[PDB]
RNA sequence: UUAUCCAUUUAUAGGGAUGAAUU
RNA sequence: AAUAGAUCCGUAACUUCGGGAAAAGGAUUGGCUCUGAGGACAUUAAUGUUAACUCAGAACUGAAACGGACAAGGGGAAUCCGACUGUUUAAUUAAAACAUAGCAUUGUGAAAAGCCACAACUGGUAUUAACACAAUGUGAUUUCUGCCCAGUGCUUUG
RNA sequence: UUGAAAAAAGGAGGGAACGGCUUUGUGCUUUGCUACUCUUAAUACUUGUAUG
RNA sequence: UUAUAACAAACCUUGGAAUCAAUUUACUUGGAGAAGAGGUUCGUUGAACUCAAUUCAAAAA
RNA sequence: GAAAAGUGUUUAAAGGGGUCCCCGUCUCAAAAGGGAAACAGGUUGAUAUUCCUGUGCCAAUAGUAUUAUGAGUU
């Protein structure tokens, strides 16, 4: 038959990222020797909107240690973060909402956000508004640190690897109801056109494995395996269970 | 003479939407439009301008803050452990 | 009335081919095309607009005398006047604390 | 008491001396059909004696400390007093005289203020805080 | 107690004594040597304060960081807007100079 | 296209090499108003003078080298 | 049309059966309330700057 | 660890204890 | 075909209390001649110069006529389907089909992950990071979603 | 849903450098003298024919 | 830079506001300084305004 | 990759600015985005903000030497 809507997505045509209003990537300071044995300090010159995100950005300024110059950098906001706030990034940096600081240096229960999973990857997880993750212990060598991500995945990384200490900002915007079909409209015009979207069901054979019949139905398991190719993952991949979650 | 009895804020909506969710959006709704009170000048002017952000017309200074309301409850928690700490 | 057209090869309504109807000595109403207005020169620090510098295009601004571009403080024609106190105040007051810091530690 | 002494250092708040610093030489107070404001009379430097090396030459150095003043009658409400004052270093009344604003070779005056002024910052003396902060340039 | 003991001398000051309170005033009065006392809100923003506390030390005049926000330090006094930092020029009957 | 009011600023202006031209126009007033052009390389300066012995001095005055435009 | 315009004048074409747009098409009724606050606002303005009237009572007005 | 692979930046200090910041 | 514009009245069942609703159903409307209501100034509370157009009311009038042409809803009582605005078979199908918000499920903690692309090297999602992305199903709300894992799947331990 | 970018231009911080001429020694240093540094416009002259 | 005048703003000086005030069609704003009194600027606008000049007569430097 | 082609910093010794350092893929892509500066009258059988008359505006304008124009210094 014909290719399914998932298998055109992989070229990134019409299917690319709407990048273009976009301020730029979100990314933490470079690790330098400031941030390795000391702290430097900056200030949120300013929180502003991105576009595809759910979540402010801030843009924070840094002296360059190294050269007569202010460089901007582009940090994820967290909750009570503020115009003219001043951030400190580094080993030896307070621990105070809005600071960056390796996860080592935080005692347990601490609340942290834009994570690196392993050290100089400039922040990795816990970025969508709303999340964070937690520290909940540092092993006894040292070195690891044992994080809980928003998932409820516990995962063991790098004390030397860095994390911003408070929430993202713009949390519970999912709280509210897209009302209307045209504000999700909206929403997705701004990420990338993955937004009507047909119910195999809905199509004929040649374009989706659920397609056609005169019932409109699946017509077999829609529990597909880990080891389906392109145009078989189209249900539910890998499912270990199904139904109503209970647990 | 006062318009709506229960509706509210989401007359805007008028019949159409699950009632539930439209109770539901009268109270964000109401958490969004509320004029918070600013933690700098005092004056209750804090406004929502973008998603996380809450901008004082006195100040002009931007504060970041949850989608809704100025503070979610759980990232004030999170600060009262740091300032415990 | 009398009926006008466009003569300046752009025939459609953008922000820069903005039009003014204009009588002629002639009798004949004609277009005019109105320089876009720009935007005032704003803070470096709270981005509002700064006094004593005018309003004018990256063309115009060129042309222009030194004396409509340009205020005579320290900053000058990018930080308005409150701000430059605040900052003067800053580098002060700061300054101060830091001394007193020194002493206090010696 | 009365913060504002002839002699204090202060430092320009607002005005083309806008983060300048300054010595009051006498302080009206007294609201007038002229001047509705308290205003405190100050002789202050405009350019600051620039960075000067051990290795340069005596006459080059010289130059690069020579500072042009400004004497200026200012409202007290835009002017930070400081902890500094310079009485002693300074025979104030010298300085600024209030008929001199009025007169024509006002120009002259600043001159001769400035050349006082680089007089004393070539002479130290033991060595006064007060006058250092003057020498010192306000960075802002 | 320590607050409550504070609010009671404002109080006190503003039935019997002679106070006024905002930046500019309080400035004016520190300039004079007028000022015995100034209280500033937790809240007064940062630069304000400082020049507030650099003047309180030319006159050996004491600054009290008054524990709570602008609001409250409005609605210590009798009336209804925010104040920010006053200046006691004349204490009444109260203690608070002490 | 400039117009002028201190006489001398204008004599000054004639006396100044760059002018070739020079226009003199008279005009039924609602008497008789005169307009002294001068036509320099850069400007045209125009005086109004609203007395006509004076105008008739004025020009009278003028270079007689100045190539003189009598226009009604 | 001049004559027209007369009789409108004097009130005479007016009337139930010569309108088509609803009453705010036909004078609306948001500038009728401009008009009437302006001249209000004025009028107390006027008042107030001859000190016919105090301050208080003009704000309460 | 040297092969290899991944990341990071201008390949920018060997390890430990809401101003300014350059010749 | 009738209905229709506007002003004044009057407005039910039911409802998610927002609507239904212009509900239904009435009445009035021309022309002429008047009357009242609504400003701006500027003189000194009276006196002036003067501006729109809009209201409201009263006479008289006519072959009882008047939104005189033009323009301009038929309405109601119900039942079935879809909630709704939207989209679609260009040239036989405009829908009860699709979408939709909402709900639910599943996979994935990352450059050795998820889903996809590419002959290959490389790439997209991704200037992304679980309030995310990908993949399904159902289709607003309200009220609920029983039982069955033998069969076929998917999946977990070795 | 927060609603382009750059060319180009401007402002500010910052304080590098510092008048001309003549003589002497190896661009640099020393000595003596006082109209100098700018800036438009015009003009004259060489250099390829110096306004579109 | 058309000269000015007028006006929506923004800012400055003075002034110190509960008997809350100023204020818009709307709300907005004010001890982080309101009203009021005097100003400055940008922007509209592009001869408005006595704008300019002239006619002379009186008062200062 | 047999090539044709497919990718565009993934392990590059990838021209400019200052007085050796500091920057830096190139190039095309808008006759509705950005952008140096023009208007009025007149004129032809047919062109006109393009010709003519008049009035302007914008960007250039090497070096040396004179000149004038005013600044600043002494
Ligand atoms: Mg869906
Ligand atoms: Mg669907
Ligand atoms: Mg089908
Ligand atoms: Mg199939
Ligand atoms: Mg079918
Ligand atoms: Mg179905
Ligand atoms: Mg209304
Ligand atoms: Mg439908
Ligand atoms: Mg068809
Ligand atoms: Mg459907
Ligand atoms: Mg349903
Ligand atoms: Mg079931
Ligand atoms: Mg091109
Ligand atoms: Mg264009
Ligand atoms: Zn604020
Ligand atoms: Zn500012």
């Amino acid at each position: 038959g014909r290719v399914i809507r998932g298998q055109r997505k992989g070229r990134g045509s019409i299917f690319k990222s709407h990048n273009h209003h976009r301020k730029g990537a979100a990314k933490l300071r470079h690790l330098d020797y400031c941030e390795k044995k000391g702290y430097i300090k900056g200030l949120v010159k300013d929180i502003i909107h991105d576009p595809g995100r759910g979540a402010p950005l801030a843009k924070v300024i840094f002296k360059r240690t190294e050269k007569y110059g202010k460089k901007e950098e582009l940090i994820i906001a967290s909750e009570g973060m503020f115009t003219g706030q001043y951030i400190s990034c580094g080993t030896k940096a307070p621990l105070s909402v809005g600071n960056i600081l390796p996860i080592g240096k935080m005692p347990e229960g601490t609340l942290i956000c834009n994570l690196e999973h392993r050290t100089g990857n400039r922040g990795t997880l816990v970025k969508a508004s709303g999340c964070y993750a937690t520290v909940v212990g540092q092993s006894e060598d040292g070195k690891k640190t044992k994080v809980r991500l928003p998932s409820g995945a516990k995962k063991t990384i790098d004390a030397k690897a860095r994390a911003m200490v408070g929430v993202v900002g713009a949390g519970g915007r999912i709280d509210k109801p897209i009302l209307k079909a045209g504000v999700a409209h909206h929403k997705y015009r701004v990420k990338r056109n993955c937004w009507p979207k047909v119910r195999g069901v809905a199509m004929n054979p040649v374009e989706h494995p659920h397609g056609g019949g005169n019932h409109q139905h699946i017509g077999h398991p829609s529990t597909v395996s880990r080891s389906a190719p392109a145009g078989q993952k189209v249900g539910l991949i890998a499912a270990r269970r199904t139904g109503l979650l209970r647990g | 003479s006062r318009r709506t009895k229960k509706v509210g804020l989401t007359g805007k909506y008028g019949t159409r939407y699950g009632s539930s969710l439209r109770k539901q959006i009268k109270k964000i709704e109401l958490m969004q439009h509320a004029k918070y009170l600013c933690t700098f000048c005092g004056k209750t002017a804090t406004k929502r301008t973008c998603v996380g952000i809450w901008k004082c017309k006195k100040c002009k200074r931007k504060v970041c803050g949850g989608a809704w309301s100025l503070t979610t409850p759980a990232a004030v928690a999170a600060k009262s452990t740091i300032i415990r700490l | 009335a009398q009926r006008v057209h466009y003569r300046r090869h752009n025939h459609y309504n953008t922000k820069s081919n903005k039009v003014r109807p204009v009588r002629t000595p002639g009798g004949k109403l004609t277009i005019h095309v109105v320089k876009k207005k720009a935007g005032k020169p704003k803070c470096a620090d709270c981005k509002t607009a700064i006094q004593g510098v005018k309003a004018l295009r990256p063309a115009d601004n060129y042309r222009a005398r030194r004396k409509n571009r340009t205020v005579a403080r320290a900053y000058g024609g990018s930080i308005c006047a409150r701000c430059i106190r605040e900052r003067i105040m800053r580098a002060f007051l700061f300054e101060e604390q830091k001394c007193v810091r020194q002493v206090l530690k010696e | 008491g009365k913060l504002l002494k002839p002699g204090k250092v202060i430092i320009i708040l607002n005005g083309r001396r806008a983060g300048k610093k300054a010595v009051i030489v006498n302080t009206y107070e007294g609201q007038t059909r002229e001047r509705p404001y308290s205003y405190c009379l100050v002789a202050g430097i405009e350019k600051h004696p620039l960075k000067v090396n051990k290795s340069m030459t005596k006459k080059k150095i010289v130059k690069r400390s020579k500072v042009k003043a400004f004497i200026k009658c200012i409202n007290v409400n835009h002017i930070l007093p400081t902890r500094y004052q310079v009485a002693n270093d300074f025979d104030i009344k010298s300085l600024a005289s209030d008929d001199v604003l009025k007169s024509k070779n006002k120009k002259k005056e600043v001159k001769k203020l400035g050349k006082i002024f680089r007089d004393k910052f070539l002479e130290p003396v033991e060595v006064s805080k007060d006058i250092s902060f003057l020498h010192k340039k306000l960075y802002f | 107690s320590a607050g409550d003991n504070i609010n009671a001398k404002l109080q006190l000051v503003m039935k019997s004594g002679k106070y006024q309170f905002g930046r500019k005033s309080c400035l004016k009065a520190l300039r004079t040597g007028k000022g015995k006392l100034v209280i500033v809100s937790s809240n007064c923003p940062s630069i304000q304060r400082s020049v507030i506390e650099y003047y309180a030390m030319l006159s050996k005049c004491g600054v009290h960081d008054y524990h709570g926000d602008n609001n409250d330090l409005g609605t210590a006094c009798g009336k209804l807007f925010r104040i920010s930092c006053l200046v006691i020029t004349d204490v009444g009957d109260s203690d608070i100079i002490k | 296209p400039k117009q002028i009011t201190d006489i001398r600023k204008f004599l000054k202006i004639s006396r100044k090499p760059d002018t070739t031209a020079v226009i003199i126009m008279k005009k039924k007033s609602k008497t008789v108003i005169t307009k002294l052009k001068l036509r320099t390389k850069k400007y045209l300066y125009t005086m109004v003078f609203a007395d006509r012995k004076k105008a008739e001095r004025i020009e009278n005055s003028l270079l007689p080298s100045l190539k003189r435009i009598y226009y009604p | 049309v001049r004559l027209y315009k007369l009789a409108k004048r004097k009130g005479r074409h007016m009337g139930i059966g010569k309108r088509k747009g609803t009453k705010n098409a036909r004078t609306n009724q948001k500038t009728l309330w401009i008009k009437r606050q302006r001249v209000l606002r004025r009028l107390l303005k006027r008042l107030r700057d001859s000190k016919k009237v105090d301050r208080h009572l003009y704000h309460s007005f």
